[PDB]
């Protein structure tokens, strides 16, 4: 929909910052085993532009739809890693500890409309995320 | 038999509509640790917690016997607005009842009340004065209470489970208290934990609907068309129901008042973050 | 008004019998004296035992009690039929009570006639 959304659950009662990077063939992600890639340690690191929004204990990292990828989620507490083969999308939190992280699958409803409103009732209608 | 059509909505926890059926969506509990997880909150001064209940033995001779329930009330009774109604609901079991001939049971209740000078009840529920012929049975007891007008600020409050044994001989009993509940309103809706302890799992999973009949709703699960709810509708922060469809009818609202509604999506005990809120105002009548 | 009437009627009595005018599932009365109630259920003029029994007792003050029967099925039922009736212990002189058999979803007569017999303490 709006984009590709990665949820980061943390222990802060506030709004931790998140910095997103992307890189291929870092140590342990090479297809033919350790150091079988074209640039040992990892190829070009790209900074990914994110739009962040917050609720208590949950950061929602909205990235452009073009970056959308599958993959294993690794939680290292200081950083979250979205590993898809050779590709890694790295999320670095500031001022909190990552509790759990995941690509948002169950997404919140959207076009909320109040119709047929009377003194005693109203009808709420929406659209799936 | 007139042209006026009525939509009837009911909730359940089974696809057939039988498990945990209600014609009314559950309200949140105002009590603490109603689940009897540990000897804390409401059950802080019971003799023990075991299974989902609390066990306590009341014994006395020409005396008032009480156990403090104060730690089991979310918020202080002086916060309740006078004239508002609150409903108390509880499962109770007497495993032993040793009250002789001369011994009389009085002021047997679970009550929030004013103290020194006043003693006026705020929110209470009477417990069975003689359950000797109903021992070892779960009795569900409900009572709606109207908040009395505020007293002098010097007048304090308390929350106690009390009983009075008066007469020649000592009287005693053993009582089990399961799923105690206090909620805002005039209806004892299904047991729910408190707002601070509630999870996605605790809410109804299925919605049942039927139309066009009389204004009053059927009390037979089979009369309804049962679907697994895909959405949860929150009116002013509290859930009021849900649906399989992408639409829901907000009912029993008061005239000329502003409201906020937000919806979430359900996918088998996985609830989405709540949607952006939307505001509306009910019209005023002529 | 009917509270004091019933109290004078059964004043010298150690038993009192009540049944609804519409031969229905609910029975309302004013206990003539502190007593013990026995609830029996009938179908087409014949008493019966077993099935689903959910009895409720309400008072005009707003106190309701709901008793749900689970039969003795923990044995080598098989031979036990339960309930044949329901007994209630602490009724009080002058209090109005409303007894009712709350309708059964699965099974057992849906609309039975109920009888309440009071036995003075
Ligand atoms: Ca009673």
């Amino acid at each position: 929909p709006s984009g590709f959304n990665v949820v980061i659950e943390h222990d802060s009662e506030y709004q931790p910052d998140v910095k997103v990077t992307y890189y291929k063939n870092s140590i342990g992600t090479e297809a033919n085993g350790f150091d079988t890639g074209p640039v040992f340690g990892g190829e070009r690191i790209y900074n990914l532009a994110s739009s962040l929004s917050y609720i208590r204990n949950k950061i929602n990292v909205e990235l452009p739809s073009v970056y959308a990828m599958a993959g294993e989620v690794v939680n290292n507490g200081n950083e979250l890693l979205l590993i898809n083969g050779t590709e890694i999308m790295r999320f670095v939190i500031e001022g909190a500890t990552i509790t759990k992280g995941y690509v948002e699958k169950v997404k919140p409803p959207t076009n909320l409309i109040v119709s047929d409103v009377t003194s005693t009732s109203a009808k709420i209608s929406w659209e799936n995320g | 038999m007139a042209d006026k059509n009525y939509l009837h909505t009911a909730y359940a926890n089974s696809a057939d509509g039988t498990d945990g059926f209600t014609t009314v969506y559950p309200n949140l509990n105002l009590l603490v640790n109603s689940s009897a997880k540990n000897k804390e909150g409401f059950f802080k001064n019971f003799d023990k917690v075991e299974n989902g209940y609390g066990e306590v033995t009341m014994k006395g001779t020409n005396a008032w016997v009480n156990k403090d329930l104060g730690e089991g009330f979310s918020i202080q009774p002086i916060n309740y607005k006078p004239g508002d109604k609150y409903t108390m609901s509880v499962d109770v079991m007497f495993t032993s009842w040793n009250v002789p001939a001369g011994t009389t049971i009085s002021a047997f209740w679970m009550r929030q009340r004013y103290t020194e000078n006043s003693w006026k009840e705020i929110c209470t529920i009477d417990l069975p004065k003689d359950p000797s012929k109903m021992l070892n049975q779960w009795i569900r007891i409900t009572q709606t209470s109207t908040i009395p007008p505020y007293e002098d600020p010097s007048v304090g409050t308390q929350a106690i489970l009390n009983v009075g044994f008066f007469g020649q001989q000592e009287g005693s009993f053993t009582i089990r208290v399961r799923n105690p509940k206090q909620e805002l309103g005039s209806i004892a809706t299904p047991y729910m934990p408190s707002a601070s302890e509630v999870t996605t799992a605790d809410w109804p999973k299925f919605v049942g609907t039927y139309v066009d009949t009389n204004p009053v709703s059927s009390t037979v699960s089979s009369k309804y068309d049962w679907d697994e709810m895909k959405y949860r509708v929150y009116l002013d922060g509290t859930p009021v129901g849900g649906s399989k469809l992408l639409s829901f009818d907000l009912e029993n609202l008061k005239a000329g008042t502003s409201y906020n509604v937000q919806v979430s999506q359900i996918n088998g005990n996985v609830e989405s973050d709540k949607s952006e809120s939307v505001a509306f105002k009910t019209t005023l009548p002529k | 008004v009917d509270g004091d009437f019933t109290m004078k009627k059964f004043a010298d009595s150690y038993v009192a019998f009540f049944a609804n005018k519409g031969s229905g599932n609910t029975v309302t009365f004013t206990a003539p004296w502190d007593c013990t109630a026995e609830v029996e259920l009938f179908y087409h003029g014949w008493g019966y035992s077993g099935g689903e029994w959910e009895i409720g007792i309400t008072t005009p003050s707003g106190l309701t009690q709901i008793y749900e029967a689970t039969g003795y099925t923990n044995g080598h039922n098989q031979a036990i039929s339960m309930p044949t009736k329901a007994i209630y212990s602490g009724l009080k002189k002058g209090l109005q009570y409303t007894f009712d058999i709350r309708d059964a979803n699965g099974r057992g007569p849906k609309h039975p006639m109920m009888i309440v017999k009071l036995y003075r303490n």
